[PDB]
């Protein structure tokens, strides 16, 4: 995945 | 009136009536908005005047607001400002050959377009090029993506450039599982709370910013 996950 | 939720300014030139109808339809069908939900825009037929557009059971109605500082719907009731005209018609209904009391303002979803951190045309490679010339963690920009209603926050963290996808989902914006009213609200939240690890959005990056706090070539 090219984009970071935000939680 | 400029910072009011309901003031949309110039929409689009003469396509503003259709844009206002679309904006009201989108807000009203999405949120289950009541009749009288409205916005004010610059008139495209009567230059210098304003147009009040409001919701009426699935149909959008438009009313001319004369600006001579004298603001008015009817030659009988004149106001000093647009705020006073709107506030008065939120408590007392306006009449036509139906009666309508103004209710909830339809806010703008596009206030980000004037922000120093926003780029309407910027590639993933283009953002990485600009951010590699700013040797500060927390340097960031927001760029429009190729999908409609999609954006990316490009930021500098741990010496590298990372990207986050932001989706405009109707009348709100989503960043993972977090929800905000708008892209401006999302960015203002992540300037005070970490977006990635302990990194907050600290340094808004545009061309003006690069000549001041940037290097000539990337790292």
């Amino acid at each position: 995945d090219l984009y970071e996950e935000v939680l | 009136h400029s910072n009011e939720k309901w003031f949309h300014g110039k929409l689009g030139g003469r396509d503003g009536r259709h844009i206002a109808e679309r904006l009201l339809t989108e807000y009203c069908i999405e949120t289950g908005a009541p009749d009288g939900s409205f916005l004010v825009r610059e008139s495209e037929t009567f230059v210098g005047d304003y147009t009040l557009s409001f919701w009426r059971n699935g149909k959008v109605q438009h009313c001319r607001i004369h600006s001579r500082p004298k603001f008015f719907l009817t030659d009988n009731l004149v106001f000093d400002s647009l705020y006073d005209l709107i506030t008065h018609y939120q408590q007392v209904p306006l009449r036509c050959n139906f009666e309508m009391r103004l209710s909830e303002p339809v806010p703008q979803t596009n206030a980000h377009e004037s922000k120093e951190w926003y780029h309407a045309s910027l590639t993933r490679a283009q953002a990485e090029h600009m951010l590699m010339r700013v040797p500060r963690d927390g340097a960031f920009l927001v760029r429009k993506r190729n999908e409609p209603n999609s954006y990316a926050i490009s930021f500098r963290a741990e010496g590298k450039i990372k990207h986050c996808r932001v989706q405009q989902e109707g009348q709100t914006v989503m960043l993972g599982n977090s929800e905000f009213d708008s892209l401006v609200d999302l960015i203002s939240y992540y300037e005070k709370h970490p977006l990635y690890r302990k990194m907050k959005l600290r340094y808004p990056i545009n061309e003006e910013a690069l000549e001041k706090i940037g290097t000539a070539e990337p790292d």
